[PDB]
């Protein structure tokens, strides 16, 4: 089975172009746990499995690239996600981490407290959320869209995020956001991806790739979400850490791209088509200053 | 489990953490668990502390923030530039201690010309 040796499962445009209702995840494997190799935290093959899943995806890697990590903190008190970002990117790049209580992790720099008290200054390269909160679980009524970080994310896409930059937000089948699935037509390239090793649950990371700060596809974000409900409940995914048995090949490709400081008039198509392709970033080239507020 | 949150709090009742862990797991004490064990090609050089997994086929690269006594029961670091030396990077442990990440390295010291684990790779 060759999906088995991929790291996981991204939505395809066949089902993005669906139009269906709301209806409930069945997943004929649902809860289902594969053991982890090497009795290593399943956080390490689900971050993986994600950064080779972006290693396909046309991201900026610029020198001292700036990523913030929502959500890290897992496992009682650690942060195996924050230390396989440390395995993956270039050594010269910045990460900060963040959680609602107190971990210890390998970021650069790592804050307590709600995602709101984390005040970005400039922009950054790269997001990555395993936020999820814990209330989502109270399934009373209908699925309807939820607030929650997904406002405060939101907000981050559309002022603290470089042209070009990317995100990776997880969802869930109840934890979805419509203006988060709106925005992301306004980046070059946007899918789901569900990791091979969690497969048996409805998570997902939400993928913006190259953000244009523009708006480039229409999406209906509640339509949408049904469309990966619907996905989901179509393609059979076996749980699979196969791709993890050759990690030759794992780290983030050293590519370089330069980051430029443009006025928004002076973006034409030249600008635009290479944000579209990992090839420039736009943004200040100032110091970093990312603290609690 | 419970476990760790113990022998973490005992290290707070000290003026020696180092001693106060090394005489705990050396008396039969639950070694501190839930490391961060990375996933490698064992194709690395095999040095102690490296800013990226750098495992043998003998070694098991974690994460260094993780087996730092010191980051792990959020106490101050014994540094003279007050900086950890594993934290932010990865730590080489050799596969037979697998079962005490944190007192491996409490009990070690990796070589200053030759930055190996003395006694597991220097060779000076
Ligand atoms: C998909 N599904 C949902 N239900 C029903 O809908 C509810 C809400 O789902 P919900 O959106 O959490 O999604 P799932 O439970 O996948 O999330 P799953 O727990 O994987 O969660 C995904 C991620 O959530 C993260 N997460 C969940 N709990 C917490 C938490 O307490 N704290 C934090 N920080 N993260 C959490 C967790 O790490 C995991 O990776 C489910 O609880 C069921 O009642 C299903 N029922 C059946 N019979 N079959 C199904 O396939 C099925
Ligand atoms: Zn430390
Ligand atoms: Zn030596």
């Amino acid at each position: 089975a060759s999906a088995d040796w991929k790291p996981g499962h991204a939505m395809p445009s066949l089902f993005k172009v669906q139009n269906v209702n709301l209806e409930r995840c069945e997943l004929a494997n649902y809860k289902q746990s594969i053991p982890m190799p090497r009795g290593v935290h399943m956080n390490i093959a689900k971050y993986m499995q994600l950064c080779q899943y972006l290693n396909t995806c046309t991201l900026a890697v610029p020198a001292n690239m700036r990523v913030i990590h929502f959500g890290a903190g897992s496992d009682k008190g650690i942060a195996p996600g924050t230390s396989v970002l440390r395995q993956w990117l270039p050594t010269d790049a910045i990460i900060i981490d963040n959680d609602l209580n107190e971990f210890v992790s390998d970021a650069d720099i790592t804050l307590f407290g709600d995602c709101v008290t984390v005040r970005v200054g400039q922009q950054v390269d790269l997001v990555i959320s395993d936020m999820y909160d814990p209330t989502t679980k109270n399934v009373t009524g209908s699925n309807e869209s939820k607030a929650l970080f997904f406002t405060y994310l939101c907000n981050l896409i559309n002022n603290n995020l470089a042209l070009g930059g990317s995100v990776a937000i997880k969802i869930t089948e109840h934890s979805w956001s419509v203006e988060l699935y709106e925005l992301m037509g306004k980046f070059a390239w946007w899918t789901v991806f569900c990791t091979n090793a969690n497969a048996s649950s409805s998570e997902g990371f939400l993928l913006g790739i190259n953000y244009l700060g523009t708006i480039k596809e229409n999406i209906d974000g509640g339509a949408m979400h049904a469309n990966y409900i619907f996905w989901r409940n179509s393609t059979p995914m076996n749980l699979s850490t196969y791709s993890l048995f050759d990690l030759s090949k794992f780290q983030l490709k050293l590519k370089g791209t330069p980051v430029l400081q443009l006025k928004e008039s002076q973006i034409n198509e030249l600008v635009i088509s290479l944000l579209s392709q990992g090839k420039l970033l736009i943004r200040d080239n100032d110091t970093l200053s990312v603290s609690t507020d | 489990f419970a476990s760790n949150s113990s022998v973490l709090s005992l290290v707070n009742f000290t003026v020696d953490p180092q001693k106060a862990y090394l005489d705990f797991v050396n008396a039969g004490g639950a070694p501190l668990t839930n490391c961060v064990k990375m996933l490698t090609p064992k194709t690395g050089t095999g040095i102690a502390i490296s800013v990226k997994p750098e495992s043998t086929a003998d070694q098991e690269t974690y994460g260094g923030a993780s087996v730092c006594l010191y980051c792990r029961a959020h106490i101050e670091h014994p540094d003279v530039s007050g900086v950890c030396k594993y934290k932010g990077k990865f730590v080489q442990i050799p596969a037979q201690c697998v079962r005490d990440p944190v007192g491996f390295c409490l009990s070690n010291t990796p070589c200053n010309v030759c930055q190996y684990w003395i006694g597991y790779g220097c060779n000076c």
